[PDB]
């Protein structure tokens, strides 16, 4: 019958307003703060492995630039850990927004994850819906709002990219 | 059609993240592991039928109490993991880990995974403990703990070698529809 990405789509916004992140931050403080540095985490963990994909793909060593995106989440006021003189985020890894979004509706519609660029494309617009929830949570505050930090990411890592070829 | 929900727990820098990559790529990622798993729905027949095996993974949330929890719904087996060379990452699992599962999740098999086991006889890394009056976790001294928590059972794997890797997923499957 139906059974379209844009109802998928749609169900993981219904279980986005579920979640309720913006209620939920505030209320509990805490609950504000933890999001801020888990989705800022996010942009982080996204951008070092698009970055470094690309410059392994080019034969390019990714310390430097590691090196440089961890001052910039230092910066952002992430917590973290130095290795090797890198320092990494440790709320680095998976968006724990994501998963309710995502668990949720594969198991509500499994034949729509079956193809792995379906699966993709859910998770992309999981991040996007997530990203437009909780924006205004960094209004006034001392840290980057996850547009500026990508913006701060991006700018590093192009700068190791023009650099390449 | 059949869907099971598989979370893995633990301590950070336990190799979480890695052990989902090299067990859905079916292979170690040699010079780079990505920070962001991907590869969330396995599908997979089992009894005959189509599955999907939803892996999720926590890293980076050992901080965030708040958050964590949003991933635990109709999850139906957990994998609690700690590094047989991390004795702090061990003890969490009965300070922490099983303690917050069972609280929202008190029906939920889960079972108890040791990781990095190539490390366990890595001079080095044997050294860092002794220096620090610790040794790595053997499997002997695991199984007592997955017996005093109730976890379905232990089980242990290398992300590196892959190692009783498929194992652990195996048993999952199998506690999952147990």
């Amino acid at each position: 019958g139906s059974l379209t990405n844009k109802v998928v789509k749609d169900f993981m916004l219904q279980t986005l307003n579920d979640i309720d992140i913006r209620g939920s931050a505030s209320k509990d403080p805490a609950y504000a703060s933890q999001t801020r540095e888990a989705i800022l985490s996010a942009v982080y963990s996204k951008n070092k492995d698009q970055c470094c994909n690309l410059l392994i793909s080019k034969g390019i060593n990714i310390a430097p630039f590691l090196q440089e995106i961890g001052e910039a989440a230092k910066n952002a006021g992430l917590p973290g850990t130095t290795k090797n003189d890198v320092f990494t985020p440790s709320g680095a890894g998976a968006n724990p927004f994501i998963t309710p979004l995502i668990s949720s509706a594969n198991s509500k519609y499994p034949r729509m994850f079956i193809n792995q660029h379906q699966q993709a494309s859910f998770k992309i617009y999981a991040e996007k819906i997530i990203m437009t929830e909780v924006a205004p949570l960094f209004n006034e505050c001392a840290m980057p709002t996850p547009q500026q930090f990508q913006l701060i990411l991006e700018n590093i890592a192009n700068k190791y990219i023009q650099n390449t070829p | 059609m059949q869907t099971i929900k598989c979370v893995v727990v633990g301590d950070g820098a336990v190799g979480k993240t890695c052990l989902l990559i090299s067990y859905t790529t079916n292979k170690f990622p040699s010079e780079y592991v990505p920070t962001v798993f991907d590869n969330y729905a396995v599908t997979v027949m089992i009894g005959g039928e189509p599955y999907t095996l939803g892996l999720f993974d926590t890293a980076g949330q050992e901080d965030y109490d708040r958050l964590r929890p949003l991933s635990y719904p109709q999850t139906d087996v957990f994998l609690v993991c700690f590094s047989v060379v991390s004795p702090s990452s061990f003890e969490n699992v009965k300070e922490k880990w099983v303690p917050e599962i069972t609280h929202h999740c008190p029906k939920t098999p889960f079972l108890l995974v040791g990781t990095q086991i190539d490390l366990r006889d890595d001079p080095s890394t044997i050294e860092k403990l002794a220096k620090n009056k610790q040794k790595p976790i053997t499997p002997e001294t695991a199984e007592k703990l997955a017996r005093d928590l109730k976890a379905v059972k232990y089980v242990e794997c290398s992300a590196l070698t892959q190692k009783g890797l498929k194992n652990v997923f195996d048993e999952a499957i199998l506690a999952a529809l147990e």
